[PDB]
């Protein structure tokens, strides 16, 4: 969700009102079908998979 | 009472008789609100006010 999608973590203050903080990968990486290969996750053994 | 507490000492005392009509002001003093839109700090708002 964070890399491919948009993840709304919390809000930050700007111009008085609260605005969202969103995490997303650079659009170039999400473009291809095989975007999963670039993405990595850390197992419980602290090894990147 | 005002005569008794003419000296300020360390307290600011104002003695008022209860409103004749609850929720109403006999003087008619307007209630004015100046809304800041940029997001200036409340100290600057107080200076301007």
């Amino acid at each position: 969700s964070a890399t491919i999608g948009t993840y709304y973590v919390n809000d930050f203050p700007m111009l008085g009102k609260n605005f969202q903080v969103n995490i997303r990968a650079l659009g170039d990486f999400r473009n291809t079908q095989d975007a999963l290969k670039n993405i990595y996750i850390r197992s419980s053994d602290n090894k990147m998979i | 009472l005002f005569g008794q507490y003419a000296a300020d000492r360390n307290a600011l005392s104002y003695f008022l008789n209860l409103p004749p009509i609850p929720g109403l002001s006999l003087t008619g003093g307007f209630e004015m609100y100046a809304q800041n839109k940029s997001g200036k700090d409340y100290d600057a708002i107080q200076q301007d006010v």
